[PDB]
């Protein structure tokens, strides 16, 4: 027998966190800081989305002007893409990647905190445009060239948008540098490159894509700021200015969407084998598919520029189909992982299945968008809106929640209540499909995107009502998760074991909950890509060797 | 209090043969692990370059 | 058809018909793939669940290289057939016969349109009109912009109505005075970005419909973010008969506004598929 | 020495990202060169190819001296490293002064950022490269101070190595930009 | 470390092939000749991957196998000292605040605020870089 | 011997796992009751500068000997006050160390026994423990 | 319309939340049912310590209920 306490500590004493928040080089605390701040920014973006949907419920302009609605979708898109998704990627990276490779830290612990604070302050700078009397940016998140000049949209909110994006991009580049260096030269003795999990590979390729993409956006933003302040002629339509901005921006922006897609593919590829009681299927195949996606996400940038009539349609359309193939391979590998196993739908596995369904439908919609003749009708319409919301809830919402539910015990030492988790998942699923299934139809029969107001004779009222109802279901779905996290942090069920999910595979389940400072008091003999499984179940090693090949 | 009770964190990490990542602490007093000193209202060093 | 096209309006040009058929086929393929993969997901979730009897971990298999390559190559075939049909259709929708029958100088300015009737040349040889106005074009050298004698300026109170014949080849030359706009007529199943200087930016601002099949009234919208009133920039295309079209052109020749000529040609004077927007910034005004 | 140095690899990957930033600037320059119509550079621009060659040669010489200072710092000689890096700092300062002088002479001759598209792209690209050069000079000063304030450990040698890496990236980018602007035209 | 290098020149090979294909397919069969923005970006993406891969290959040509690059490795092989990791610092937040001051001064075009932000950046970067190298006070 | 999913590690630590959806701690009491007991123990032992401990389980026969045995495996047995409760044998015991002498526990250990009994009559184990620990803590002053 | 659709947006989320909470909250959790003094103490021996202040026995007391 041994002594304990009846319950663990609810909260630390006074002055236990604030100086850590200011001065920590700990990657786990910094990952938690990303998680919390990214979720707050997600709430702000969703509030903007609810305002837009409430306005779009009825054909009249009830409470929003056109200026305000343009501000709202510009800032909603900007916040959701750049202040929630891109930084939550590095939040998850900081949370688990040093644990996954058996490292005591990231390569540059101070550069990590610098990246986080650059995130926070750039996001704040870009959002502070509402404080201006002219309002925040009201030209969309894509910032197309002539509309963004000193003449058209001349306010200060757009300039704050540009510079906040510059600061956040610098932070993202620094974080990517840190992740690449940490992966390259900080692994444990046994951990070979082909023994890191899928998540580590995905963060590595994501960091490569970040290094490729974000400097382009920074240079484009600096040219735009030159044209706005110094009256430069970089993007002037007399030159090839408008197409110059389109090319530069999309060379950034499609790598951006794959940057926010790949790490969550890694998250689900981590979660699936645990709750499947099986190994991840096609480990090497998944590594190569991830590499193929990373390589191909750089030459397809002009499938967003079909309607301009100034690009090579066959080249980009073919490259888009070619990049569509590997994601199909990835779904096949995930299905093979779930196939013929023992599935228990604790909340992360349920969220991963939701990811599968939602992102599959989004990918089908994207393939439809890939054909230039079909994009000639459905571009700039709510069909694009529905497609990219489907892929974005696939990656950065269902898989974000799956990862949060999965790695909450590892980071806090407490469980999240599974009943509130199931309620939250079903609310999210129903609300999301309610609010985004009908927009395919709404865009097919022409309702363009970014319209603040339409006509009663347009014939769009019923589907917009359904969309607004679903949007408010999505709004009320955040209460179960917020309440669950808030109560479970302090009064959550204690975890006194390693791997409270039973069949964890990677090294983060070989240490305690939470891991101590430097993450490891001992390291196991690493011999495959699931070291914790072999450690915790040593009778299964010969099984796994003998039965690894299906044929 | 943390500095007084564990000693200054030197920023140096060692991997022990069994896999333990430990940080090298420099005690400000004698060791038995250091004997925890008593706070005396004075500033404490927290970087090793400041101790020479 | 009606439900399987997921809402695309029935085409009114041969290019629109072909595009709609390609969309129907592509939606069939996409929904078939989705049905297959979702059936796999539901078969795995419903069955293959950890039972009360299940005592030992399952077969720890993770590599099935043959099936991996089979399902690697199947999507390549699907995207190959899609690419072939795509290139065929997108080349058909950009044919550009060197002799148009009606030419329109579409000009988009800050939240309205302006049509030109640059050069009408009927194929039967019954009507030839040369509306190009080069003195106005040279008066401001925006050389890229095009002017014409007969115009239809959209206003805050009047929706600009384009009048065209049926069965006659129509060419649109797109120009924008200020910023990028969008020329979309949801019935053509086709839209194009209206750029400031389409030539200096290497863009093809010209596109043709071989023939508008049936006459009527059709709404058009701006489909490119352009600023405050982006949602309040609609226009209308009123396809009429060739003889009615010639009569309308002749009335417009003798100093007649659009509404007056439309009334003269036994048609509604104003837009009927869209209405002008209330200038009031909201209902709380 | 049986492991790689991570400060070096981090510097290398970040330098590659900075190369991508200058890729964006190069894409800005190449466009509007094809829109001018062959009159490139247009009047009243007349590139002073008599001061641009000397500053290019001084930058190459500074790269050579910086590598020599790396050689000095690899054997633990802090004083030789200090000497070579002070020489490199002075010659990079001379390069910046020459760039500013050419800027002044060009602006005096009706070539400005708002004046023309060629001016816009030329001053944008060259000024951003000059900002990177000034950042390198600040890095040199900070490194020399740090070598002054502690015993010359291998960590100091690593810092000097990565500062030289940045300097080499800078002057290679300048070689490319000079070849693109004053030769291809 | 052969794997990391090899991944980087695989990316380099694909990027070079794509860049050359784009340049050729835009020189002929495009509206206005070579596109000059996708081509430039693709060529310099090739350059980015080339630099990283070349440096890693020069490192792998000059390295005996590490524990982590060696299969059948035992934890005891990796035993010893790793290096210096900063235990704590409040300089990153100051650097970020300085860069944010500069960014606000250049968003709202205020040259004085730009200069103040730049000076603050130099000061906070000096503080970060000098943090573990300042000696004991002389007195 | 190690449970299923448990393994010995190179540093002596026992790395164990729990079933998905299963709990590592499964005390047969409400969570908030455990929180209240933790607060009672920690704040009472903070005020009295003596470690209060609660033991629940079998005492067999000769309960005094069993409780005095259990006391010695508290982290600081000398400054420790352990209250043992055996519901199968319905026995309440208080045992305290040598350094807890003449501080105030002499008259307060029977007080804690009486409080725990007057709460156990109704049939509340945790609540009786709370009352006993509160009373015993309030009955002891620091060294 | 304004009477109705506002009611839809206000109330459909609320009724969906209500029904899903009835389904998913009132369910049995994994926390074990609280012990009853009537039943035998089958749980393993429990030793809790306050662990706030960071062998020989010199006192004691006894009693019963
Ligand atoms: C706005 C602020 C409002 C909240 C603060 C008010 C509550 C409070 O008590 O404040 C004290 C609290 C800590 O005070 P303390 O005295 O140092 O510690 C005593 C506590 O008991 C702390 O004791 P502890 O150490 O045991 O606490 C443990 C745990 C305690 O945490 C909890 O108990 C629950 C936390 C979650 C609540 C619900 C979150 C909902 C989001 C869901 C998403 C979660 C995903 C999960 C992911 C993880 C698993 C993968 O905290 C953690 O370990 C993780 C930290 C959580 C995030 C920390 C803050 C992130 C952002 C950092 C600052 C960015 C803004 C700076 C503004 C500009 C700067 C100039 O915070 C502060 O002192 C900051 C002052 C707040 C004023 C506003 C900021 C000034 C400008
Ligand atoms: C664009 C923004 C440029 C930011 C450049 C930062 C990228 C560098 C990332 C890879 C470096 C790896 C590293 O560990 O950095 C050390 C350190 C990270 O600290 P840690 O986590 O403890 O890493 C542990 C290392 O083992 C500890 O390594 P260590 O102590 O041996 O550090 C060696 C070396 C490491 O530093 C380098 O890698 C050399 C790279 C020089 C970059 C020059 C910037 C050019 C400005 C472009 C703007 C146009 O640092 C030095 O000894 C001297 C160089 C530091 C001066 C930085 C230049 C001042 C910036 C002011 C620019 C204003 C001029 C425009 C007006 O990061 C820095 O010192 C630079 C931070 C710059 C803040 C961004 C401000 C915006
Ligand atoms: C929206 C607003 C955002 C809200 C959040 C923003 C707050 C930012 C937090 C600043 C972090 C500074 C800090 O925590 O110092 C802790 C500092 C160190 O305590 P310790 O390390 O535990 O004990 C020392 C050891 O015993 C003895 O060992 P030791 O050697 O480590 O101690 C000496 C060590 C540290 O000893 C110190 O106490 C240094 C205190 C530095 C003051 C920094 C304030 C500026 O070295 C020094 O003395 C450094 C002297 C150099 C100072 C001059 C350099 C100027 C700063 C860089 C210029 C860039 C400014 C950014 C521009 C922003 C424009 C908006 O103690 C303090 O708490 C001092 C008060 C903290 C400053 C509060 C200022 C409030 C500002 C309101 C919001 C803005
Ligand atoms: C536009 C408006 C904004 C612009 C700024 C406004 C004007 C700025 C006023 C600056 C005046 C400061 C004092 C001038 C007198 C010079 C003092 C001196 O020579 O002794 C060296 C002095 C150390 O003397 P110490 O008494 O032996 O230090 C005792 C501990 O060992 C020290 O150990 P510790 O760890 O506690 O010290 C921490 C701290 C060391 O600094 C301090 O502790 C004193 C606080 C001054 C920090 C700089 C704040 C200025 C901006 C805010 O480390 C830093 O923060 C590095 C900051 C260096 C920035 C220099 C670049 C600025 C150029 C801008 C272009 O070094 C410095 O504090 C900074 C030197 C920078 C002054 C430039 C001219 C002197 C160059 C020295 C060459 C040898
Ligand atoms: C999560 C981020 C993310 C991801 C991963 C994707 C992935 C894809 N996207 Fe897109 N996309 C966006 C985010 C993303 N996208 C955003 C934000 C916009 C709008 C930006 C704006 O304008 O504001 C956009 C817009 C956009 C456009 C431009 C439309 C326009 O601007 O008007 C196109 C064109 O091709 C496109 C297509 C695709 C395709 C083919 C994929 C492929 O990667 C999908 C791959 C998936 C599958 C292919 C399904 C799974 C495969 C199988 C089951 C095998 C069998 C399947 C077949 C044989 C088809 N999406
Ligand atoms: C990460 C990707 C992402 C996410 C998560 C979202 C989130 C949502 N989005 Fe959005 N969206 C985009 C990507 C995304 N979006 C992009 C790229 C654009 C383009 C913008 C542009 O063109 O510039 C866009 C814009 C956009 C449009 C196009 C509008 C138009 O063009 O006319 C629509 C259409 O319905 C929409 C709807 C929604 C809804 C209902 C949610 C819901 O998921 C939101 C759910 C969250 C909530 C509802 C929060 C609930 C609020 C509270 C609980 C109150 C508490 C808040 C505080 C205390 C501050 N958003
Ligand atoms: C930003 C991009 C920066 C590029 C640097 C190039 C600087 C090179 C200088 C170019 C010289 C020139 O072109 O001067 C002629 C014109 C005058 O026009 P004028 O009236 O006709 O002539 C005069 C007749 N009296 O300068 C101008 O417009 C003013 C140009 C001033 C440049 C200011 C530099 C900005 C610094 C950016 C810092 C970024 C910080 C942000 C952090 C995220
Ligand atoms: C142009 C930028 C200027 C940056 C200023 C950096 C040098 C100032 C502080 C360095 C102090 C060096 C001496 C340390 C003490 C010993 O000697
Ligand atoms: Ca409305
Ligand atoms: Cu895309
Ligand atoms: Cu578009
Ligand atoms: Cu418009």
């Amino acid at each position: 027998l041994e002594a304990r306490r009846p319950f663990p500590e609810r909260m630390g004493p006074k002055g236990n966190l604030i100086y850590k928040l200011i001065t920590t080089t700990d990657h786990k605390l910094i990952g938690i800081m990303y998680c919390v701040v990214c979720f707050a920014f997600f709430l702000v973006g969703g509030l903007m989305a609810l305002f837009m949907r409430t306005e779009l419920a009825m054909p009249g302009l009830q409470f929003l002007s056109n200026e305000q609605f343009n501000q709202l979708f510009t800032m909603h898109g900007t916040v959701m893409l750049l202040f929630y998704a891109t930084p939550i990627v590095f939040g998850f990276a900081n949370l688990v990647l040093p644990l996954q490779i058996g490292a005591p830290d990231v390569a540059f612990p101070r550069l990590n905190a610098l990246s986080f604070w650059l995130f926070l302050f750039g996001a704040l700078i870009a959002i502070a445009g509402f404080i201006t009397p002219g309002g925040a940016a009201d030209f969309g998140w894509t910032a197309y060239s002539p509309l963004t000049d000193a003449i058209h949209s001349p306010g200060a909110g757009g300039d704050l948008w540009i510079m906040g994006l510059a600061v956040g991009g610098l932070g993202t580049i620094l974080g990517g540098v840190n992740m690449i260096t940490t992966v390259v030269c900080m692994r444990a003795p046994g951990m070979t490159m082909f023994r890191m999990p899928i998540f580590t590979w995905n963060i590595l390729v994501t960091s490569i894509l970040v290094l490729i993409a974000f400097p382009i956006l920074t240079a484009a933003l600096f040219g735009l700021a030159a044209d706005r302040h110094l009256g430069a002629h970089i993007y002037d339509p007399a030159n090839g200015g408008v197409l110059l901005w389109q090319h530069l921006f999309w060379f950034f922006g499609h790598p951006e969407v794959y940057i926010i897609a790949l790490p969550f593919f890694g998250i689900v590829s981590e979660i699936f084998p645990v709750f499947s009681r099986k190994p991840i299927f096609g480990y090497t195949t998944l590594i190569y598919a991830t590499l193929a996606i990373a390589a191909l996400s750089v030459a397809v940038w002009a499938h967003h520029m079909y309607a301009t009539g100034a690009v090579l349609l066959p080249f980009f359309s073919f490259m888009t189909f070619l990049i569509a193939v590997p994601t199909g391979i990835k779904f096949f590998n995930w299905i093979g992982t779930m196939w013929k196993g023992q599935l228990t739908f604790e909340t992360p596995m349920l969220f991963s299945v939701g990811f599968l369904i939602t992102f599959l439908l989004g990918g089908l919609s994207g393939v439809l968008l890939a054909s230039p003749p079909l994009d000639f009708h459905v571009t700039d319409s709510y069909f694009v809106i529905a497609h990219f919301h489907y892929v974005l809830f696939g990656t950065i919402v269902f898989a974000t929640y799956a990862g949060i539910y999965f790695w909450f015990p590892k980071m806090t030492g407490r469980l999240l209540d599974e009943r509130l988790g199931k309620l939250h998942f079903w609310l999210t699923f129903i609300g999301f499909h309610t609010t985004f299934l009908v927009q395919h139809w709404l865009g097919d029969e022409g309702m363009p995107r970014r319209y603040a107001d339409y006509l009663p004779t347009d014939g769009f009222t019923t589907l917009n009502v359904i969309s607004t109802v679903g949007a408010f279901i999505l709004g009320v779905s955040m209460l179960p998760f917020v309440w669950n996290v808030f109560k479970s942090w302090r009064y959550g069920e204690p975890v006194t074991v390693d791997d409270p999910w039973g069949y964890g595979n990677s090294l983060e389940w070989a240490t305690s909950c939470p891991p101590p400072r430097h993450n490891f008091t001992e390291l196991p003999r690493i011999r495959s890509e699931r070291p914790a499984f072999e450690l915790h179940y040593p009778h299964m090693v010969e099984r796994m060797r003998a039965e690894a090949h299906v044929g | 209090r943390e500095v007084l009770e564990h000693g200054v964190e030197t920023g140096i990490i060692k991997r022990l043969p069994h896999g333990a990542y430990v940080e090298l602490h420099q005690p400000l007093g004698p060791v038995d692990h250091p004997i925890p000193l008593e706070y005396a209202g004075a500033p404490l060093p927290k970087r090793m370059n400041k101790l020479g | 058809s009606d439900a399987l096209a997921l809402g695309w309006p029935t085409g009114i040009t041969p290019e629109a018909k072909l595009n709609r058929e390609l969309w129907i086929g592509s939606v069939i393929a996409s929904f078939a793939v989705g049905a297959i993969v979702w059936g796999l997901i539901f078969w795995t979730s419903a069955f293959h669940r950890k039972k009360a009897t299940d005592t030992e971990l399952p077969r720890q298999f993770g590599y099935n290289m043959p099936l991996e390559l089979t399902l690697t190559v199947i999507p390549f075939l699907i995207i190959s057939v899609l690419f072939y049909f795509t290139v065929v259709v997108q080349e058909r929708m950009m044919h550009k016969d060197p002799n148009p029958e009606v030419v329109i100088d579409v000009t988009a300015f800050q939240w309205n349109w302006k049509f030109g009737y640059q050069k009408i040349a009927f194929a039967d040889g019954s009507f030839d009109y040369d509306g190009a106005d080069p003195e106005r074009k040279e008066a401001m050298t925006r050389t890229y912009l095009n002017f014409d004698k007969i115009e239809t300026l959209g206003t805050s109170s009047e929706i600009p109505v384009l009048v065209l014949p049926a069965g006659k080849r129509i060419e649109f030359v797109l120009n924008s005075a200020d910023v990028i706009h969008g020329f979309w007529v949801p019935e053509f199943l086709f839209k194009r970005d209206v750029l400031p200087e389409p030539k200096a930016n290497n863009s093809d601002n010209v596109f043709q419909v071989s023939e508008i099949q049936q006459t009527g009234a059709f709404v058009g919208r701006c489909t490119e973010m352009c600023g405050t009133f982006h949602a309040m920039m609609n226009f209308e295309v009123r396809v009429v008969e060739p003889n009615d079209f010639k009569a309308y052109i002749d009335q417009r020749n003798a100093g007649k506004t659009n509404a007056e000529a439309l009334a003269a040609i036994n048609q509604p004077p104003l837009a009927i598929t869209t209405e002008p927007f209330e200038s009031r910034r909201g209902e709380l005004v | 020495l049986n492991r790689p140095n991570m400060v070096s690899v981090g510097t290398i990957v970040w330098l590659s990202s900075e190369l991508m930033f200058f890729a964006g600037l190069f894409a800005m320059y190449f466009t509007a060169r094809a829109q001018a119509g062959g009159a490139w550079p247009p009047e009243p621009t007349e590139l002073n190819l008599a001061l641009a060659v000397p500053v290019t040669l001084v930058l190459i010489a500074s790269s050579f001296t910086c590598q020599m200072g790396v050689f000095a710092a690899e054997r633990g000689d802090v004083f030789g490293l200090r000497r070579w890096y002070v020489i490199t700092f002075l010659m990079g300062l001379f390069f910046v002064l020459g760039q500013g002088y050419e800027y002044i002479h060009l602006v005096e001759h009706g070539t400005t950022i708002p004046g023309s598209a060629y001016g816009s792209v030329f001053y944008l690209a060259t000024g951003f490269h000059g900002l990177h050069v000034i950042g390198g000079l600040v890095a040199f000063v900070l490194l020399l101070a740090r070598t002054k304030m502690s015993k010359f450990t291998p960590a100091q040698a690593t810092a000097a190595i990565v500062v030289s890496y940045y300097w080499h990236f800078v002057d290679i980018v300048w070689i490319a930009l000079f070849a693109t602007i004053y030769f291809v035209r | 470390m052969h794997i990391e290098a090899r991944l980087f020149e695989i990316l380099t090979a694909f990027f070079a092939l794509a860049a050359v294909v784009y340049a050729v397919l835009t020189a002929m069969f495009a509206t206005g000749g070579v596109e000059w923005a996708g081509t430039t970006a693709l060529v310099l993406t090739t350059g980015l991957t080339l630099i990283t891969g070349t440096f890693f290959r020069f490192v792998a040509r000059r390295l005996d196998t590490r524990p982590e690059d060696y299969e059948d490795a035992e934890i005891s092989d990796g035993a010893g000292e790793l290096g210096f990791f900063a235990p704590h610092s409040w300089w990153p937040i100051l650097i970020s605040l300085s860069f944010s001051t500069a960014a606000v001064g250049a968003a709202l075009w205020l040259p004085w605020l730009i200069a103040a932000g730049v000076a603050f950046v130099i000061t906070s970067v000096c503080g970060l870089v000098f943090e573990y190298y300042w000696g004991p006070e002389k007195h | 011997d190690l449970p299923y999913g448990s393994a010995l590690t190179s540093s002596g630590r026992i790395s164990a796992v729990t079933e998905p959806g299963e709990l590592s701690v499964h005390y047969p009491f409400p969570t908030m009751d455990l929180v209240v007991l933790d607060d009672a123990l920690k704040y009472g032992s903070r005020a009295a500068k003596a470690r209060f401990a609660v033991y629940i389980g079998p005492l067999g026969a000769d309960t005094a000997a069993t409780a005095r045995e259990i006391l010695a495996n508290v982290p600081t047995p000398e400054n420790a006050v352990l209250l043992a409760v055996s519901p199968d044998q319905r026995a309440i015991e208080v045992v305290y160390g040598a350094d807890v002498k003449g501080r105030g526990i002499e008259s307060a250990a029977p007080l804690g026994v009486s409080a725990a009994a007057a709460s156990f009559k109704e049939g509340n184990l945790i609540d009786g423990l709370i009352s006993a620990v509160r009373v015993m803590s309030a009955g002891v002053s620091p060294a | 319309s304004t009477a109705l659709t506002h009611g839809l947006i206000g109330g459909v989320p609320l009724v969906l939340f209500a029904v899903l909470a009835l389904i998913f909250l009132t369910r049995k959790g994994p926390h074990p049912d609280t012990y009853k003094m009537s039943d035998p103490w089958t749980h393993a021996p429990i030793l809790w310590a306050a662990e706030e202040p960071r062998v020989v026995i010199g006192g004691g007391a006894s009693g019963k209920w």
